């Protein structure tokens, strides 16, 4: 019932994908094969687990996603992977050249060549569906594909299937964990061209998983496994909702409307324990503490120089109402949590009782509770000023820019991009203070 | 070695630091708009405060703590003494009211004190020279009943330095100045002002008594210290202000470091009580201090993260 | 995209382009006759970038020689992996081309390059996804430089959307066959500005002093100053040749280094110098790499700006260490590198190290210091010009002296723009 | 203080805990614009042919 697609488009988003797509069928209890023991209802079930995963007369549940990058490898893993048996071949489409980390080559010459593909076989998805929600889309901010085709396919989409939701979960550029130069020009080019046609996004800064990985997990030289494992983990909190019985976010609308102030400002900052294996239980109230601590954010920002306009809390294992309310209080008092003149100050609260599951051999503990706190706080502005900054480096010299005229922006866009992102830069400075 | 840069070219303290840490041979002043840097002696405007932090293995560190404006801006310590619990609604600062609103309060109060009422913006009729004027501003009780310097029967403020250092450690210098002021009168309009600037050196040079003077003018004329009579209170007050706003200013799990001096000043009634004027963000020095002053900014707040008796009265941990 | 079409023109050319197929045969466990030997999968997961597969496992390097004098050719069919090549892609005139890039370019090579062009289609027409092509050469002689530079204006007219990349070794009094050297340097680079996305200036006076105050060898031979050069190959090539995290392509190499179109001129490094029982420290190479006495070029990279750079670090070490070195070259040495470029220099890690060494680092430098080699040639240049020196060689060739005028005004401009951004 | 909302089940609990109340385009303009961009590329490649071929 109300199923939502998935969409995984460039490496970040097939890998993170396919991370996601295990931990779910480890939570669900699907196995590689794609059979699901525990359903009963064999060919079919409207049951919950049904929203991201459909069923076969033989018994397997199919991922209901498509991984698109304009490159063989990466798919090819999946393709002969562990899980291979769960997806569908015509689920993943690989192209033949990357985009060069360039959004222009992405975004028009080699997408042009592949987007009705593309799009087909997210109809063909789209008609397996009796009650679309809308999409999930995971991608690069800095890669070409994940930064073109992303901005292509979302356009498109909002023309194919208009009234339907997307929501994005989106790799914030950090030098570390690799970076292209341009990643910033990239960036904001994406973010220009699909402001209006993301209902939600998620915006996941790498440098912050890696300091976690490096520093609550002691991994020296984090790996993208490393962090695509904790990313997943963090979309799962985000996805469950949808996913398993409840009664807060359970369908990609509730986002919006319980995040989402004005269309524009709808970038949530997402804040999730994180402990290695080696057994100090944490509380409701030390773990929601620490969604208050910014070490433990996905995009690093200092939300006190800020103010917070919604707040969603979203529990996972063993947590009741009480305990949480109390350490709202608690934390109210000692913590600075200013919200804008015009926003309730609540927390809206969920809990899944499903406690959370660990990728065996990972790097995360099997834990009893967990929390993603999820804040539409002024201070994300923080990270398009930096990234802005950059890009505005660059430009002013026009280098690189060559390698987009070459095959057909024209700097306009760049000019055009960059005051849209100087447009939402003020739209948050005003909402703020 | 370390590597700073400079964006305040008029901070004279900082000029100094940066001379210093020059002096070291293990410090190196890049350009401005360098992000590869260890240390920023930043700007006191608009800082970029959501730029620091993000230099893949680089610690870095500032000169400013961001937040700390609701202490150094008038109407802003207002608000924030009034509404802080934590600050009562207290004993050491003169009753004020902010307008442009707190206008009807204000009122109150003048009448409540116009039956048998000095007030700041100095006047004594409700009376404003605020709408004929610029901004924002507070209306504050004027001390009527200030303790003179009797040999001249002078004002003064005393003006205290206060580092915070990264880890919210609270030092006071040992070492404050006293702004003294013509003769008073309860009548009449430029001694009462203290500061410098107005004043511009009969009882002291350029108008500054240093602590050794005022301690034995105290021993002498009131036998008492200055430390009993006025340094309690001193460090009463700053400990208040400061730990007041630490939970929305610390750095203590930050991607960057922030450290920070500040210059308070404060007011002595003839009841020997200290009463809290203004904290000062961005604060000069007297210059025979200034060689003192500079080398424990450096002693205590750049090196300590930075690695390469004390003039410094530690009021927190 | 994946397959590299590799291209040997000339007697330089062909000599460095026949060790790095033997160095990387090696590190892919070829043997001379193309079959693989290894142990690691490592050394297969990505052969075809540089080796056709054939028959019974037989790899055959995807590699075209071309020469205007059969010497250096049969030279190599002769000697070690002499017979990994395909005996078709060995393409060679009589004639000679006489040092004189007029011949190379306009009379001689035009007899020669259309054969080439043929070897050529069938390379690429057998390949699923051509990234580009690969050139060795020198700018010095005639065949290498003017067959050469007319080679990639051909290829280029035929693939007008792949990558050209060219190891193309720069001529030095020190090290000099002929006079007229300065005069083909100036017009191949003119034709390299033009028709290459990335060049490895590879400078003949650089390898010798490296030979010589370095490597403390008195009188070097080619071969001497050749094993620094399949050295740097190998190294500059790992990251196309082997797994990992950023598998790389000729394209987005071009992208992430070449911030302006002209200026895709790069300084190779490489650590450890050899000619070795004990592997030297993160901190050593990364030290050793980024100083002036392990540059292949002869600019001193403190006399001007890194625009971009990429390092490789190959062997079994700590990637903490090789993060924590880098930004510490970074980090301490900030002034050379441009602003206007956040995070510029990149970092990969590949663990299998060349032969003999168990760990290496190779760099690759977009720095506004090679103005200084292209400046060293202009004035060469100029002197002879300036008196019309030697320049029958080539007026009898058909050429005017308007087209050595406009290469020098290129060239000059080149150095301009490159100062142009050191100021910045 | 105030909780609100309260919906319990086999496998979660959801509810409010208020603290303080209150105080596109289409396929042919893509289209169009992408077959700009490949009209735009295929201009300088004619450029460069051009300039190769004299
Ligand atoms: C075989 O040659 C090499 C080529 C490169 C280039 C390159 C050059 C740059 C740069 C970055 C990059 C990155 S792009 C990227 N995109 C998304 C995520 C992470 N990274 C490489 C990826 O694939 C390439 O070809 C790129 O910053 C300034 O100069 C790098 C190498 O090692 C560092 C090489 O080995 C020595
Ligand atoms: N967290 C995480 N980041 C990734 C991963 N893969 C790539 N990245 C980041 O993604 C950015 C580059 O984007 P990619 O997704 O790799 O590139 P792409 O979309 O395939 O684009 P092209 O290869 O240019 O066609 C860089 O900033 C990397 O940090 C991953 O698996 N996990
Ligand atoms: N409530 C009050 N009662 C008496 N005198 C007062 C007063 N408020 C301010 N003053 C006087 O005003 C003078 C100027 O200090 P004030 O804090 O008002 O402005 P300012 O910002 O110039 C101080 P600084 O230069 O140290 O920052 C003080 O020296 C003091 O004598
Ligand atoms: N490093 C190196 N340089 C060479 C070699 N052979 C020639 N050169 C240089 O190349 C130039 C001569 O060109 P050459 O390759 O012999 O001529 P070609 O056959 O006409 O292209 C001079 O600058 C020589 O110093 C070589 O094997 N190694
Ligand atoms: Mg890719
Ligand atoms: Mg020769």
């Amino acid at each position: 019932m109300r199923e939502c697609i998935s969409i995984h488009v460039g490496q970040a988003g097939v890998q993170i994908g396919n991370a996601c797509w295990e931990l779910y069928c480890l939570e669900h209890g699907i196995q590689p094969d794609g059979q699901m023991p525990s359903d009963k209802t064999i060919g079919g079930g409207d049951d919950s687990f049904n929203t991201f995963f459909s069923e076969t007369g033989a018994g397997k549940h199919v991922p209901r996603a498509v991984f698109v990058d304009l490159e063989p490898t990466v798919i090819d893993e999946v393709r002969t992977g562990t899980y291979r048996q769960l997806f569908h071949p015509e689920q993943l489409i690989t192209g033949k050249e990357d985009a060069a980390n360039n959004y222009a080559r992405g975004h028009y010459t080699i997408g042009k060549e592949i987007i009705d593909l593309v799009l087909d076989r997210i109809r063909k998805l789209a008609d397996q569906c009796t009650g679309l929600q809308g999409f999930l889309v995971f991608h690069s901010f800095g890669g070409g594909t994940g930064s073109g085709f992303t901005s292509l396919l979302m356009e498109r989409l909002s023309v194919d299937y208009g009234k339907k939701s997307k929501l994005e979960f989106s790799i914030y550029p950090a030098p570390q964990v690799s970076t292209a130069v341009v990643e910033p020009y990239n960036s904001i080019l994406t973010t220009h061209t699909t402001l209006e046609h993301s209902d939600c996004a998620f915006m996941v800064d790498n440098e912050a998983i890696y300091d976690i990985c490096r520093r609550n997990l002691d991994i020296e030289r984090p790996t993208y496994t490393n962090l695509n494992r904790l990313i997943s983990q963090i979309v799962s909190s985000i996805t469950a909702s949808l996913r398993f019985d409840g009664a807060l976010n359970v369908d990609l609308t509730e986002f919006q409307t319980n995040l989402v102030p004005y269309p524009r400002i709808h970038f949530p900052l997402a804040t999730y324990p994180v402990i290695s294996a080696e057994h100090e239980q944490l509380s409701v109230a030390e773990i929601t503490n620490a969604c208050f601590e910014p070490a433990n954010q996905m995009v690093k920002c200092d939300p006190r120089h800020g103010k917070y306009m919604a707040c969603c809390l979203l529990y996972r294992g063993d947590v009741v109402p009480k305990d949480v309310n109390a350490a709202i209080a608690t934390i109210k008092t000692k913590r600075s949590i200013q919200f804008v003149d015009w926003c309730p100050t609540g927390f809206k609260v969920g809990i899944n009782y499903q406690p959370p599951t660990v990728v065996p051999g990972g790097d995360l503990a099997k834990v009893q509770r967990a929390v993603c706190m999820l804040s539409n706080t002024t201070a994300i502005a923080e990270a398009w000023a930096r990234l802005d900054h950059k890009f505005d480096l660059m430009y002013a010299k026009r280098a690189f820019v060559h390698w987009y005229v070459g095959e057909g922006m024209e700097e306009g866009e760049f000019s055009e991009a960059r005051e849209d992102m100087a447009a939402l830069e003020k739209d948050y400075e005003e909402v703020g203070v | 070695m370390y590597t700073f840069v400079v964006r305040d070219e008029n901070s004279s303290v900082y000029a100094e630091v940066s001379r210093l840490l020059l002096a070291t041979g293990q410090w190196k002043r890049l350009r401005k708009d360098n992000p590869r840097f260890n240390l920023m002696l930043g700007e006191r405007n608009r800082l970029p405060f959501g730029r620091l932090g993000h230099e893949p293995g680089l610690v870095q560190l500032v000169n400013y703590y961001r937040g700390a404006d609701k202490l150094c801006r008038k109407a802003s310590l207002v608000k924030l003494i009034k509404t802080s619990p934590e600050l009562s609604e207290c004993t050491w600062f003169p009753e004020s009211y902010v307008i442009y609103d707190e206008r009807e309060v204000f009122l109150a109060a003048y009448n409540r004190r116009r039956e048998g009422n000095v007030w700041i913006a100095i006047s004594s009729e409700a009376s404003d020279f605020i709408d004929e004027q610029g901004q924002v501003h507070v209306i504050q009780k004027y001390l009527e009943k200030p303790l003179l310097l009797e040999p001249g029967h002078r004002k003064f403020d005393i003006r205290s330095w206060v580092l915070v250092d990264h880890l919210y450690n609270i030092y006071l210098y040992r070492e404050g100045v006293l702004r003294t002021s013509e003769p008073y009168n309860s009548a009449n309009k430029t001694c009462h002002l203290t500061n410098h600037c107005i004043q511009k050196g009969r009882y002291e040079e350029g108008n500054e008594m240093f602590f050794e003077e005022f301690n034995q003018y105290l021993m002498d004329a009131l036998n008492t210290t200055l430390e009993n009579s006025i340094l309690l209170q001193i460090k009463h007050i700053i400990r208040s202000c400061l730990m007041c706003i630490e939970p929305a200013i610390s750095t203590k799990h930050l991607h960057y470091q922030s450290f920070q001096l500040f210059g308070f000043d404060f007011m002595v009634d003839e009841e020997l009580k200290v009463w809290l004027i203004e904290v000062n963000g961005a604060p000069a020095c007297a210059q025979k201090l200034y060689a003192e002053l500079c080398q424990g900014i450096v002693d205590v707040a750049i090196s300590s993260v930075f690695p390469l008796t004390s003039i410094f009265i530690k009021l927190h941990h | 995209m994946r397959e590299i079409v590799h291209i040997q023109a000339g007697q330089c050319g062909n000599q460095i382009g026949a060790k790095f197929w033997e160095v990387i045969s090696d590190e892919h466990g070829i043997d001379p006759t193309g079959s693989y030997h290894g142990d690691s999968d490592l050394q297969l997961e990505r052969i075809n970038v540089y080796y056709n597969e054939a028959t019974g496992n037989k790899y055959v390097p995807r590699a075209i020689l071309v020469d205007l004098e059969p010497g250096t050719m049969d030279s190599v069919r002769s000697g070690p992996f002499g017979q990994i090549f395909r005996p078709d892609n060995f393409v060679f005139g009589q004639s000679g081309a006489g040092n004189n890039w007029a011949k190379g370019h306009y009379t001689e090579g035009a007899e020669l390059v259309d054969s080439v062009l043929d070897v050529v289609r069938k390379e690429s027409e057998s390949c699923d996804c051509l990234q580009g092509f690969q050139l060795t050469h020198s700018l010095g002689g005639g065949t290498g430089s003017g067959m050469g530079t007319l080679l990639i204006s051909k290829i280029r007219e035929e693939y007008p959307d792949r990558i050209m990349n060219t190891f193309s070794v720069m001529p030095s009094p020190k090290v000099s066959d002929t006079v007229v050297e300065p005069y083909n340097a100036t017009l191949s680079v003119h034709q390299l500005v033009e028709n290459t996305d990335e060049t490895y200036c590879i400078d003949n006076e650089a390898l010798y002093d490296i030979c010589f105050r370095t490597l403390k060898l008195t009188t070097p031979t080619y071969g001497d100053l050749n094993h620094l050069v399949s050295a740097t190959m190998s190294g500059v090539t790992t990251c196309l040749r082997f797994p990992g995290q950023l598998n790389a392509d000729l394209r987005k190499l071009a992208v992430n280094m070449v911030p302006f179109p002209r200026l895709h001129f790069f300084m190779p490094g490489f650590a450890p110098l050899t000619s070795q029982y004990r592997a030297l420290t993160v901190p050593e190479l990364t030290q050793q790499m980024f100083d002036s006495k392990n540059m292949m070029a002869a600019c001193d990279p403190r006399h001007g700006r890194y625009l971009t750079v990429a390092a490789i670090f190959r062997g079994r070490m700590s990637m903490k260490e090789v993060d924590e070195q880098m930004l510490n070259v970074q980090n301490k040495n900030s002034s050379y590198f441009v602003e206007w470029i956040p995070n510029n220099v990149k970092t990969a890690v590949c663990d299998i190290p060349p032969r003999g060494l168990k760990m290496s680092a190779t760099f690759i430098g977009n720095s506004t210091a090679i103005q200084e080699l292209f400046k060293r040639i202009s004035e060469q240049f100029t002197a002879m010009f300036r008196r019309k020196a030697f320049l029958h060689w080539y007026t009898g060739e058909g050429m005017d002296e308007m087209e050595f005028t406009e290469a020098e005004s290129n060239m000059n401009d080149l150095v301009s723009e490159y100062q142009q951004y050191q100021d910045a | 203080m105030e909780v609100i909302e309260l919906n319990k089940c086999t496998s979660g609990q959801s509810f409010e805990v208020i603290l303080k109340p209150p105080s596109d385009p289409s396929l042919e303009e893509i289209q169009k614009k992408l077959e700009a961009a490949e009209e735009r590329r295929k201009y300088q490649e004619a450029e460069l042919l051009k300039h190769l071929a004299e």
